């Protein structure tokens, strides 16, 4: 047996979600310590994790680990529409593949999807080790406006320190924009170890934060000097969304 | 070099976002009583003149007699799409760029490059007929009739007011009086005309930056419509008549 | 003939259906009740609408009135009015139809009547093998899940439970039963299977907001009915032919 059962379908499908901006072809890892995917973009710029520890989830059975490999190209419209706040998720592997099971509680609704998936050995998790100097915690809605903002004038983002102000600039033409994030303007925090500035894919960033509109908590956004942007929210029903954005140079 | 502040920007983007349905490019014409902006459309049916006074701002400062600011509408209407509910907005300029300035969750500041844009204005008139009445229900109703149809008829009726589009096995009508509440106040003579109903309903996004306006029309003459803004700020749009 | 009916959302709800699946339709007021029945276009299904007149706010109506309208252009009325307001359907010449949608302001349609030919649907009573009551809202949900991946939707009834298939490369199954909930009520004769089109199950999906369930009928070899008690004494019904 290999079965897990998220509390919220809603909040999971919100995970399956995110990764999707990367890739449809999707990797689960039932490990001993819960679920994990992770995938790259091909330029190897953005990665997406997607992990649930299994004390946030309800049921937990994993005999032996394993990684399921899954095209969700077509699922993942069903899903979407199945997925309520009201809803619970099971996901179980089958002979043929894996099983998704939705409970809606209001409607008293039982979609089960069959989705035919090869099994593998269970891939590890590792994130890069590096100190990331500067800190700040904002929301998803936040992000998205400068995503969109960026976006429209350029193809790349700067990041960088400005004495207690975080400074975003765009454009490498006539059109420019730049943006400051401050404490309570809009920072729920901001923590400026050492002076510090990057340069983002401006589309990267935006298919990163694109995916973190369906979750609501607190974002946190980690940068260093000419290092990684991390970008991480923890879902109210519990685990966490996690993206990495390669600097240039 | 210029300065100006709008704490409505979302309404001030609808005004703009209303331009960009007639004009490609405009120019700001800033002098120390505010800003205009004028143009006519492709097709030569619709004349626009919008002007904001300095008081419409809460800050106002120029530096030159005239300037003018030439811009293209989908270059500022992009910008200007990214507004947030509670943002104040901050034109600037110099002698190369045009800055928007939004401010309210977090600032954020974006930059255009001047263009040149050739200037415009054409030819006062009487009109027989003036309307004056709410925005908003000037609006719900050119929304709804302008699916109706390609031609929108109006005339008047011992000071009614009639929105009428012929179609092929139905016919849509609207009447506005005092007395049903729809008009504040009408008068003149009853007199009939035909617009293009693709202009007058692109008007209606004004409804954003207005609540009250006045209507004119008379046969074979103009419709005008001039939506009030605050601090006797005023957008015009003046709309050729079909031939009769 | 004159009624007044005051949301006009729920005649909405049903021209939508109707209008995705036939070009005109008739309306036929009588005494107690306005009636419709239409097959679509290619006639695999059968739509019937019963509404009784103590739904009616005014009911003017003493003989047969026959309301042939075009449904595409009677769905554009309709969607004229946006929240609780009031429809008026009136006509003193049998050429002509007044509508009027009642709110801020009336919008009054005069619509020529249509001659549409009407073929007299016999009143056959069907036998089913099973009947299952759930959720309009679950009914919605399963049928878009399930029309996403196939163009049949096939159905199976059991004694505690009925389910909504997709059988082919993806393979969905939603459930009401029992154990679920989703189960209001079910009549059982006979373990039931069978398939229909998705697209015409997509084609009606707006019924599903005239009530709080749907009763859904049906057997081996035998059609889908889909009946719809409206909290009025309201009656819609779609019949549909198993799929090819
Ligand atoms: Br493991
Ligand atoms: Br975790
Ligand atoms: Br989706
Ligand atoms: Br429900
Ligand atoms: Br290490
Ligand atoms: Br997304
Ligand atoms: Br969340
Ligand atoms: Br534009
Ligand atoms: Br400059
Ligand atoms: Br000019
Ligand atoms: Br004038
Ligand atoms: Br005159
Ligand atoms: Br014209
Ligand atoms: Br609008
Ligand atoms: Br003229
Ligand atoms: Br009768
Ligand atoms: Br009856
Ligand atoms: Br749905
Ligand atoms: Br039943
Ligand atoms: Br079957
Ligand atoms: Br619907
Ligand atoms: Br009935
Ligand atoms: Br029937
Ligand atoms: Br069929």
């Amino acid at each position: 047996m290999v079965k897990i059962v998220y509390p919220n379908a809603k909040d999971f499908f919100s995970f399956i979600n995110s990764i999707t901006n990367v890739t449809d072809s999707i990797i689960l890892n039932f490990t001993e310590d819960g679920i994990f995917s992770r995938h790259l973009t091909e330029d190897k710029v953005l990665m997406a994790i997607m992990r649930i520890p299994k004390d946030v989830l309800s049921e937990y059975s994993i005999d032996s680990p394993t990684s399921v490999k899954l095209d969700v190209s077509s699922v993942k419209k069903i899903l979407s529409k199945a997925s309520s706040k009201k809803a619970t998720i099971e996901l179980t592997e089958t002979d043929s593949g894996l099983k998704i099971i939705i409970r809606d509680e209001k409607s008293g609704a039982k979609s089960t999807i069959y989705i035919k998936a090869e099994k593998g050995q269970v891939e590890q998790l590792t994130e890069p080790k590096v100190n990331l100097a500067v800190n700040f915690t904002t929301d998803e809605s936040v992000l998205n406006v400068i995503a969109a903002d960026v976006t429209l004038v350029g193809e790349e983002m700067r990041i960088s320190t400005e004495e207690d102000k975080i400074k975003i600039e765009a454009g490498e033409e006539g059109k420019r924009y730049v943006a400051f994030l401050m404490k309570d303007k809009p920072l729920k925090e901001l923590s400026i170890d050492t002076s510090a500035s990057s340069s983002y894919s401006a589309e990267m960033f935006k298919d990163a934060v694109k995916g973190l509109r369906g979750f609501s908590a607190p974002t946190m956004v980690s940068f260093g000097e000419n290092l990684p942007m991390k970008i991480d929210v923890e879902a109210v029903s519990g685990g966490h969304m996690i993206f990495w954005i390669a600097p240039r140079l | 070099m210029m300065k100006a502040k709008v704490i409505d920007a979302v309404s001030f983007s609808y005004i703009l976002r209303t331009v960009g349905d007639f004009l490609s490019e405009a120019n700001f014409i800033v002098t120390k009583e505010g800003i205009r902006v004028s143009g006519i459309d492709p097709s030569r049916v619709v004349f626009l003149d919008i002007f904001l006074p300095s008081s419409y701002f809460e800050g106002f400062e120029v530096s030159q007699e005239k300037e003018i600011i030439g811009f293209k509408l989908e270059d500022v209407n992009d910008i200007l799409k990214r507004v947030l509910k509670d943002d104040t907005l901050i034109l600037s300029s110099n002698e190369s760029k045009l800055t928007l300035t939004f401010d309210g969750e977090f600032t954020r500041s974006f930059e255009l490059p001047l263009i040149q844009v050739e200037s415009t204005q054409p030819p006062n008139l009487e009109f027989p007929f003036k309307a004056q009445l709410l925005t908003i229900t000037f609006a719900d109703i050119i929304d709804e009739l302008s699916d109706l149809g390609e031609v929108l008829n109006i005339h008047s009726k011992e000071n009614k007011l009639y929105f009428e589009v012929i179609g092929d096995l139905s016919t849509a009508k609207v009447e506005l009086s005092t007395d049903n509440g729809t008009l504040l106040e009408a008068s003149g003579a009853d007199v009939s005309s035909s617009y293009g109903m693709e202009y007058v309903a692109n008007t209606t996004k004004m409804r954003r930056a207005s609540d009250s306006m006045e209507l004119y029309f008379g046969s074979q003459i103009p419709l005008k419509l001039r939506f009030k803004l605050p601090q006797e700020g005023y957008g015009d749009f003046y709309i050729a008549p079909r031939a009769d | 003939m004159k009624v007044v009916y005051d949301d006009v959302r729920v005649l909405k709800d049903i021209i939508q259906a109707l209008a995705r699946l036939v070009d005109e339709a008739v309306l036929k007021f009588k005494q107690d009740s306005v009636e419709l029945v239409a097959l679509d276009r290619a006639h695999i299904s059968l739509i019937s609408v019963n509404l009784p007149r103590e739904m009616f706010k005014e009911y003017d109506v003493n003989d047969e009135f026959k309301f042939g309208f075009n449904t595409q252009y009677l769905m554009k009325i309709l969607k004229v009015a946006k929240r609780k307001e009031a429809i008026e359907i009136a006509s003193e010449s049998p050429d002509s139809v007044i509508i009027n949608i009642i709110g801020s302001t009336n919008r009054e349609f005069n619509v020529r009547n249509l001659e549409v030919s009407e073929q007299e649907i016999p009143e056959i009573n069907l036998q089913f093998d099973i009947s299952a009551t759930i959720s309009s809202d679950g009914f919605k949900s399963a049928i878009s899940e399930v029309s996403t991946v196939t163009d049949n939707v096939v159905v199976e009834g059991h004694e505690d439970r009925i389910l909504i298939k997709a059988e082919g490369e993806s393979e969905v199954e939603v459930e009401f039963s029992k154990d679920t909930g989703g189960l209001q009520d079910l009549e059982f004769s006979k373990e039931s299977k069978n398939s229909y089109s998705a697209e015409y199950l997509d084609d009606v999906l707006s019924l599903t907001k005239l009530s709080d369930y749907v009763k859904i009928s049906f057997g081996n070899q035998k059609p889908l009915q889909l009946f719809f008690n409206m909290e009025g004494g309201g009656k819609v019904t779609y019949l549909l032919a198993p799929k090819v």
